[PDB]
């Protein structure tokens, strides 16, 4: 379906702005 | 085609219910899997090893022994990277845990009551929602203290918000609660972006009583779930459904529904049994490629979303399962019960 497309899209957006975080390990 | 084996669990000593859980999707990748469980007056940090190993990290205990968690969410210091635990209850103060040393940095006093949700935004680490019991949400930013936005008032619910969520980029929230209502709030506008630019600058907070659109056309009962997938919306009521839907007709552009829109399209249903009771969480893993719900019996529910169940049953796990959540690689799944149970499950 189309919404899965944009849930694809934007879900990439954001891993790929995880991708580029280092967060400190708790 | 989703299949896991239950590889352990453990009970709280507290004995409370514990109603919110949720692993730290901010960890990098070859970090350890963490989790916090939130019920009675604690917040415990737990992480997963191998073998089903779950190693207890720290506890918070908060000094009043009367205060009740209900909810927390994670995110992240926007200039330390230093992972941060936001949790808050019955009595209606955010506190801002370091998940290090398990220690309160600072906490928020400004709701009437109860906060039922907290959520963090997709895209700025400091930007806090939560939702409550006096009828409203409120937007926080953390980086400066400041309360950015009030969502109620004329046109804002009628009952307590159970419930909310940002969509995929942050642009919009859609809210529920007691009053049967899901409402929308763009948070793109520019009012909202502006007001959110401005708590940066610092404090005089927006007071937003007219929502972008509102329903009650889905649920007859409590909404206290609801989460966007994509354009569209799940919600659920104690109707043992979780129902998909969008606000407008079939076509109808989410970007382009006027805030008096009257209709309401649904698009599909997902069905279960034994969960009529209120105040039960539904989630989604990181890419929305699974759904998950516990039941008031210990049966736990997962769907694929890329097709459209699988029931995951332990004869220990017998009391209402309040929320799940997945490891944001989705290998693993915790649910976490009325009887300060957690259950582990590891996707084969
Ligand atoms: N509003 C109340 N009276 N509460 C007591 C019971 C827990 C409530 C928090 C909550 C709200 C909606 C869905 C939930 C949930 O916890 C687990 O799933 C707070």
């Amino acid at each position: 379906s189309s919404n899965r497309q944009k849930i694809l899209e934007r879900t990439e957006i954001l891993n790929q702005e995880w991708k580029q975080r280092r967060i400190q390990p708790v | 085609k989703y299949s896991f084996k239950c590889v352990n669990s453990l009970k709280e000593d507290h004995n409370q219910p514990l109603f919110g859980v949720q692993f730290n999707w901010h960890s990098k990748e070859g970090d350890p899997l963490v989790f916090a469980t939130v019920g009675s007056n604690r917040v415990t940090l737990y992480e997963c090893h191998s073998q089903g190993e779950i190693r207890l990290l720290q506890s918070y205990v908060d000094a009043d022994a009367d205060e009740n968690f209900y909810t927390c969410a994670w995110t992240y210091d926007s200039n330390t990277s230093h992972p941060l635990l936001a949790v808050a209850g019955s009595r209606g103060i955010i506190r801002i845990i370091n998940p290090i040393t398990m220690q309160c940095i600072k906490h928020y006093v400004g709701h009437g009551n109860a906060i039922n949700e907290l959520k963090f935004h997709p895209r700025d680490p400091n930007l806090l929602l939560s939702v409550s019991k006096d009828h409203a949400l409120r937007l926080w930013n953390i980086q400066t203290d400041t309360l950015v936005a009030i969502f109620g008032g004329v046109e804002g619910h009628r009952d307590e918000v159970l419930s909310a969520d940002y969509d995929l980029l942050g642009e919009k929230i859609m809210s529920c609660g007691m009053d049967h209502s899901l409402k929308l709030w763009r948070i793109n506008s520019k009012r909202m972006m502006n007001a959110i630019k401005e708590s940066y600058d610092y404090f005089i907070s927006q007071k937003i009583h007219f929502p972008d659109f509102s329903t009650r056309d889905i649920h007859r009962n409590y909404v206290d779930c609801v989460r966007w997938l994509g354009d569209l919306i799940l919600s659920k009521s104690c109707e043992n459904a979780i129902v998909c839907w969008k606000p407008g007709k079939m076509e109808d552009d989410i970007d382009k529904i006027k805030p008096s829109e009257s209709n309401v399209t649904i698009l599909g249903r997902f069905d279960y049994s034994q969960c009529d009771i209120w105040y039960m969480r539904f989630s989604m893993d990181f890419w929305q490629k699974m759904l998950a719900l516990g039941n008031q019996v210990g049966k736990l529910y997962v769907w694929d979303l890329e097709v459209e169940c699988t029931t995951l049953t332990h004869h220990k796990c017998g009391a209402a399962i309040r929320q799940t959540s997945f490891s944001r690689d989705s290998s693993i799944l915790i649910a976490v019960c009325d009887d300060a149970s957690i259950w582990r499950w590891d996707r084969l």
